């Protein structure tokens, strides 16, 4: 018998995925995201659209999905399909098509303390206006804007990821496995939190 | 609101089944009257041989199970119901070029106390129209939208053309309907004739 | 001629290089999941994101 | 803890999303409509189609969806999915080849008084009379006609939220300049039904073309 | 009709549309596969593809959908939504896109003997190799392969 | 049918498709993976994308799906739908702009021992680097990296079915010739986790172009 069945049927019983997991009234959910570029597919200059394949890593804490390992023989990590849980509604806002969401709804890794690690892959078609003055000797500055589609700053706090104490203020690119585009060379890949 | 009580008596109490024809005996036919309104003509691409059009199909039939007495439920004389709760006639475009046989927006149906049901769903249709090129660029084309009922045979469902009234008299609507005030003409095609026909 | 050929934090293991090889390397890089160390024989060419080291001694690529 | 779970369970227990939010069937529900233009994606002058990225702001009251914060720990707002409650069927009447209604069923905001604010995104593809007499120095007047599809003005009333569309977050185009924009509400009566009005809000946008690509490439 | 509702309730009381109707363990089901061509639309030579509008004509027997018409006031046939009965997984195996299955899920016609006739419609895109030696004075030999994706010879004939 | 009916009702009664098929959480589930190439659809040298028609054969045991043929009239195999049981989340890591996972949920074969064989179809769009130095006389090496997305090699193990893909029913191309093909399984350890391996099978296809169209049309 996979103890994981007992455990998951204990967790998802009496669980409403429509309800934000705010512990108290003025509790903001710290949602930490990080981006990983897999391929730069194209940059259509006639439609001013950037196509990319990204793996976005999203972390947050759900106080309802915590347990004590001694009662479950030491299991400290479990995999639950994303469509059964409460998710922050992190979307790409500057899309040209109507694709706000991710492509593959992967499982979520849930730890005994309520930590949630979700790494869904996505195919996005962003909008970036082209500067044509120097075409074909030009360089372009194209942005990917991520927001919550449902919650405000009194509900969730979007932040960038911090590995080993130092923030990750850049797009992550695997130096060994990354295949260069064919027409475009990536010079800079910064990231920042903005406010309107 | 008394609509909640009416709609619950009609659908839940009376155990309404939406996969059964609206008839008292299995040997009768359901007459469905049909009309078509052209909202706008998008294109007639000569290389693909495809007419693209925006039309609003208009159904009308009778369901003896969707009847009530207005006096006993306040004085409700009209009701709106989602098409996924009542039986609806499935009329499909048979000469489409893509895999779109159905209407695009499944809007509500309206029901009156006698059981008369009306349904006007809008649709975008891409249909096969062979091009006569003999006189291009001074050609005129004859495109057709053929509609069939593939869920029941002619002994169970009868298709007809809808009727109007001028001075107490009935006449059938033998044409496509076009609002003369909200119609923007196409940049390349002007409509000359727009008949309608029930074919056996 | 004798190098370490284990990866990351695996228990230590060695290999004997081909005759005429005198070096030992140590590649380190990070992917989406973590850090990988590749130890072997020789001194190869690496892409401009990898921390490559080479040593001409013996078992000196850890 | 469990206060907002108890609240949503007690609000949707005996709710029916098929009936209009009215106390009596003779009254109507008032819906405040507003349009936010975000980007002008394209203008097809041949097929006569304008493509826009918009948000359709919609406000209305549901007097059965209300609670008392004191009995639910002080909650005054919640986020509910839009498929759980009654929604108005707003359709783009002058649609060309896109979607008539809303298809992104995004969550909505609900206050303890029953006031609802729903703001879903949409790609509008509208039909537009394109005049090409003065191309490439031509001005276009393009409209988006909106209305309730299955209800008349005695059951569901609509009213614009402001006299002019919202262009505060509008992305500059590159081919078109926005000169003026305004929304108007209309009442339409038919001879068959003396006192039944049919309502629609029509937003219009006056767009001037930037004539440089066509001066350098054709003239 | 009350008698039709009664008949449907009787038939689909324990009916499972996932199980193949084999009255005895070891029996095979006989499926008749026909095709009606409505329009040959295109034979694109740049992708080696052929688009056709067609009706499949399938017929089989389900011993579970039987009844005596005399006990139901003379009802001899029934039009039932296709998703409620068991159907063989007849698909186009040499399609060029990834669309194996049909498009329009018409109702099935079930007779009191258990004879099930299903005539669904589809816009199929099949792959055929083009012989490019006498183009444009060429003749092509394009095929449409139709078999059950799941069941094999030991299960259906 | 009657026996099978009862069997499927007794097999899906208390089954949960969310939990892995293992007797103890410390064991792993072994999945034998195999790839069948059926057609080479396209090679985009600009976007660097290869489109193929494949079959993803997958075998594994589910120890909760077993019965005793004597108690069900001798039945030894059935065809359950695939949405009814636990499945492995195999993803194409080097996907470019297609589907990451399987989307055609075809039926699977189940014998009385619990052994499962599932063989769904798929269109793979892989990101393949295109060296163009020798075009139109160029040879390409295109890969297809597959792995379990959310599990490590201690929970879900994969192993190739054969040393090289199955091209027995391969439709000849017209523009490309298959020279060689092989599959390799890799074990990856990270510095953080000392004894946790991450597995992947990578299939490669060495493709030689037929340079007749471009010699007669350009050269
Ligand atoms: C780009 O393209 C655009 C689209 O083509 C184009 O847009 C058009 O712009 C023009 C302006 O330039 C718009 O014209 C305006 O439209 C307004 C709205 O009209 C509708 O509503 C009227 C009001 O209806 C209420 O009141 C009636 C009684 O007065 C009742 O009978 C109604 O039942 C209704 O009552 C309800 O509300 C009452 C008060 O709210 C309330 O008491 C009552 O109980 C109930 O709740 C309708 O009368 C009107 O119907 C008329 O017009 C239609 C055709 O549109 C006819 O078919 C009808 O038969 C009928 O005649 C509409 O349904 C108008 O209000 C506004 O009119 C005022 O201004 C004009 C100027 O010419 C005057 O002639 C008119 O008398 C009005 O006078 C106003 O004067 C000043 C303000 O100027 C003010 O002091 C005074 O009090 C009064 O308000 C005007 O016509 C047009 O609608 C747009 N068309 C669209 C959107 O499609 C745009 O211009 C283009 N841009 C370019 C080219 O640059
Ligand atoms: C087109 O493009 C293609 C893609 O780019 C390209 O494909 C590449 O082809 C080459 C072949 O030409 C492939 O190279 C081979 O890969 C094999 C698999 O490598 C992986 O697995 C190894 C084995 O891992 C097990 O064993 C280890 C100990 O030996 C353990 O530490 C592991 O934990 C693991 O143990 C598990 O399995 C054991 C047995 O199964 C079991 O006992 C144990 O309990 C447990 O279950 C790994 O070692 C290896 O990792 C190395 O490489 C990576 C980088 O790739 C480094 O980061 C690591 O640090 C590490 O060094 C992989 O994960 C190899 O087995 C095979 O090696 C043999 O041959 C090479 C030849 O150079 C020898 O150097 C090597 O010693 C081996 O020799 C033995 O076999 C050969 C015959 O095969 C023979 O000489 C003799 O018998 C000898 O004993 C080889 O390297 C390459 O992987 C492909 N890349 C892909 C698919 O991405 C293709 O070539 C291109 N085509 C063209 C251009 O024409
Ligand atoms: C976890 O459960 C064990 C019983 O198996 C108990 O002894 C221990 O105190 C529990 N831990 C906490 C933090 O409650
Ligand atoms: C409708 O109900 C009223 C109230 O009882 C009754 O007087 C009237 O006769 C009814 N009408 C019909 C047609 O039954």
């Amino acid at each position: 018998e996979n103890e994981e069945g007992r455990l998951i049927e204990k967790l998802l019983g009496d669980y409403d995925k429509r309800i934000i997991p705010a512990k108290t009234l003025d509790h903001i959910i710290d949602v930490t995201l990080k981006l990983t570029l897999t391929n730069l597919i194209s940059l259509n200059e006639k439609e001013e659209a950037l196509t990319t394949n990204v793996w976005i890593e999203i972390q947050w804490n759900d106080y309802r999905l915590s347990w004590n390992t001694s009662e479950y023989e030491g299991i400290d990590l479990v995999r639950i399909p994303s469509e059964l849980l409460w998710l922050p509604d992190v979307v790409l806002e500057n899309n040209v098509d109507g694709q706000f969401e991710v492509a593959y709804y992967a499982n979520v890794l849930v730890y005994n303390d309520g930590s949630m690690y979700w790494l869904p892959p996505a195919i996005y078609r962003s909008t970036c206006p082209i500067a044509v003055t120097y075409f074909p000797f030009d360089w372009q500055n194209c942005s990917l804007v991520f927001r919550s589609q449902t919650y405000n700053a009194h509900e969730v706090n979007l932040q960038l990821s911090a590995e080993e104490g130092e923030a990750v203020e850049w797009i992550h690119i695997d130096p060994e496995d990354f295949t260069e585009n064919g027409e475009w060379t990536i010079r800079h890949r910064p990231a920042k939190k903005n406010y309107n | 609101n008394e609509e909640e009580r009416l709609i619950n008596d009609l659908l839940i109490v009376n155990k309404y089944n939406k996969h059964v024809r609206p008839v008292k005996h299995n040997n009768e036919v359901v007459n469905i009257a049909l009309s078509l309104t052209l909202s706008n003509l998008i294109s007639l691409k000569e290389t693909d041989e495809t007419l693209t059009s925006n039309v609003w199909m208009d159904h009308a039939w009778y369901d003896h199970r969707l009847t009530w007495n207005a006096s006993e439920y306040s004085d409700i004389s009209i009701l709106r119901l989602p098409p996924e709760l009542v039986w609806i006639p499935d009329i499909v475009l048979q000469n489409n070029n893509d895999g779109q046989y159905h209407v695009a927006y499944f809007c509500n149906v309206l029901v009156r106390p006698n059981g008369y049901v009306t349904w006007l769903p809008p649709a975008i249709f891409r249909s096969s129209c062979p091009i006569n090129v003999l006189y291009f660029p001074f050609d005129w084309q004859n495109c057709s939208l053929k509609f069939t009922a593939l869920n029941y045979d002619a002994n169970e469902i009868t298709m007809d053309l809808m009727t109007d009234t001028i001075d107490g008299k009935d006449y059938p609507i033998e044409w496509i309907i076009i609002d003369p005030e909200a119609f923007t003409e196409n940049g390349e095609w002007e409509i000359i004739h727009k008949p309608a026909k029930k074919n056996i | 001629r004798i190098c370490f050929n284990h990866q990351s934090s695996q228990p230590q293991t060695t290999k004997t290089c081909s005759p005429g090889e005198s070096s030992c390397y140590n590649k380190q890089w990070s992917d989406f999941r973590g850090t990988i160390i590749e130890r072997g024989c020789g001194c190869p060419t690496v892409k401009p994101g990898i921390k490559l080291s080479c040593c001409e001694s013996e078992v000196c690529n850890n | 803890s469990e206060h907002e779970t108890r609240l949503v369970a007690n609000l949707l227990e005996n709710y029916n999303k098929v009936i209009r939010p009215v106390e009596h069937h003779t009254h109507f529900v008032d819906i405040t409509v507003g349009l936010q233009l975000i980007q002008l994606i394209s203008v097809d002058e041949v097929n006569q189609i304008v493509e826009t990225n918009v948000r359709l702001r919609q406000q209305w009251i549901d007097v059965r969806l209300r609670w008392n914060p004191a009995d639910y720990g002080g909650i005054k707002k919640i986020r509910l999915p839009s498929d759980d409650v009654w929604l108005p069927d707003l359709v783009l009447y002058n649609n060309a080849d896109g979607d008539f209604a809303i298809v992104h069923m995004t969550k909505l905001l609900l206050d303890y008084t029953g006031k609802i604010m729903w703001t879903p995104p949409a790609i509008f593809k509208s039909y537009c009379e394109i005049i090409v007499t003065h191309f490439p120095f031509d001005q276009q007047n393009c409209t988006m006609k909106l209305g309730i599809w299955t209800y008349d003005g005695t059951k569901v009333s609509i009213s614009p939220e402001s006299d002019r569309p919202d262009l505060s977050t509008f992305m500059e185009s590159g081919e078109w300049v926005m000169k003026d924009y305004r929304g108007w509400k209309h009442w339409v009566y038919y001879t068959c039904c003396p006192d039944t009005p049919y309502l629609d809000i029509t937003y219009h946008f006056i767009m001037q073309r930037i004539p440089l690509y066509f001066v350098v490439n054709v003239i | 009709s009350v008698m039709e509702d009664t008949l449907l309730s009787v038939l689909f009381e324990t009916y499972n549309p996932k199980v193949r109707p084999a009255q005895t363990v070891g029996d095979k089901v006989t499926v008749r596969v026909g095709l009606t061509l409505t329009n040959l639309l295109i034979l694109n030579e740049k992708i080696e593809e052929m688009t056709t509008n067609v009706f499949l004509n399938l017929a089989w027997t389900d011993y579970r959908l039987q009844w005596d018409p005399a006990a139901y006031e003379g009802i001899k046939d029934l039009r039932i939504p296709s998703s409620d009965v068991w159907q063989p997984d007849i698909v186009l195996m040499n399609n060029n896109d990834g669309s194996f299955e049909i498009t329009l899920h018409v109702n099935v016609l079930v007779q009191h003997t258990g004879a099930v006739s299903w005539q669904p419609s589809a816009i199929y895109r099949s792959s055929c190799t083009i012989k490019v030696m006498y183009f444009p004075f060429d003749w092509q030999n394009c095929t449409m392969v139709f078999k059950s994706y799941t069941y094999d010879t030991s299960e259906v004939t």
